[PDB]
């Protein structure tokens, strides 16, 4: 979740 | 470029609270940025690498979670190391994650490999966290040197023979080994193609053949491509990294596929370990686990 490029 | 000196700075902080910087002074980090490009352009691009040796996934700035695995597993050189890539970024400490990865590079040339991660790209760590950590603690100039040594990586290893390691995977543009052989250095990463694709791409349980990849770049592959691939190229294990998974390394198709991530506590959503993957003489494979806090 810390941004899809990766939680 | 007093080598001794920076590698003992650099593990000084063994036992301190986790947080605490090693600042190296520019001069000496772009000593060690334009010594290792040397060598990663001296040596092959595709690495033909011999066990036993320690393989490590994604690492992410995590350096006290580096001086765990190194702890672990043993400080170089005493284990051979194989790093997948992605050095830099997200965490709080990338600076000293690349600069002992490469004082280690500089000293065990040949006992020690780096291969590149997608966030070793200037693209992608602009944005990610390292530039702003280059920016803050030394200056831009220097991120660009971190750059140009980055653009000097090799790109894909194979141990015995036996085990194909990549940071992302597979490619449906890869048939033969030396296809990878021919790129050429200094490279950036493409947004398509080959290396584009060792670099991003990503195994899927529930892709038939290649598939689209969720990161908006390069593919998705299934069980059978893994398996074609490694009866094409006589190969018994392929090893990559790339992806978070909750117990540090996590298997694929029938084990044929392994995935290795060596920075714990990466994500807010779930817990995850942090896995190295130690492969014996005979290329036996066991794992040294950094549980999650
Ligand atoms: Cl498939
Ligand atoms: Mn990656
Ligand atoms: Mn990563």
């Amino acid at each position: 979740x810390l941004x899809r490029x990766x939680x | 470029l007093n080598l001794d000196s920076i590698i003992g700075r650099l593990l000084e902080v063994q036992g301190s609270r986790p947080g605490k910087n090693v600042q190296l002074t520019e001069n000496e980090i772009r000593g060690l940025c334009l010594k290792s490009r040397e060598i990663f352009l001296s040596q092959p691009i595709l690495l033909e690498l011999e066990a036993p040796l320690k393989i490590c996934g994604d690492i992410h700035g995590q350096y006290y979670d580096l001086l765990r695995l190194f702890e672990y597993g043993g400080f170089p050189p005493e284990s051979n190391y194989l790093f997948l890539g992605d050095y830099v970024d997200r965490g709080k400490q990338s600076l000293e994650t690349i600069c002992l990865l490469l004082a280690y590079k500089i000293k065990y040339p040949e006992n020690f490999f780096l291969l590149r991660g997608n966030h070793e790209c200037a693209s992608i760590n602009r944005i990610a966290g390292f530039y702003d950590e280059c920016k803050r603690r030394y200056n831009i100039k220097l991120w660009k040197t971190f750059t140009d040594c980055f653009n000097c990586l090799p790109i894909a290893a194979i141990v015995d023979e036996k085990i194909f390691c990549c940071h992302g995977g597979l490619s449906p543009d890869l048939q033969s080994m030396e296809q990878i052989r021919r790129i050429m250095r200094p490279t950036d990463v493409p947004d398509q193609g080959l290396l584009c694709d060792l670099l991003w791409s990503d195994p899927d349980k529930d892709v038939q053949g290649w598939g689209e990849n969720d990161r908006g770049v390069s593919f998705t592959f299934g069980a059978e491509v893994v398996a074609k691939f490694l009866h094409k190229h006589d190969l018994d294990l392929i090893c990559r990294a790339h992806q978070v998974v909750e117990d540090g390394y996590e298997f694929f198709a029938k084990r044929q596929l392994v995935t290795l991530f060596s920075a714990p506590n990466y994500c807010g959503e779930f817990d995850n370990a942090g896995a190295m993957m130690s492969v014996d003489e005979t290329l036996m494979c066991s794992f040294q686990i950094l549980k999650p806090a």
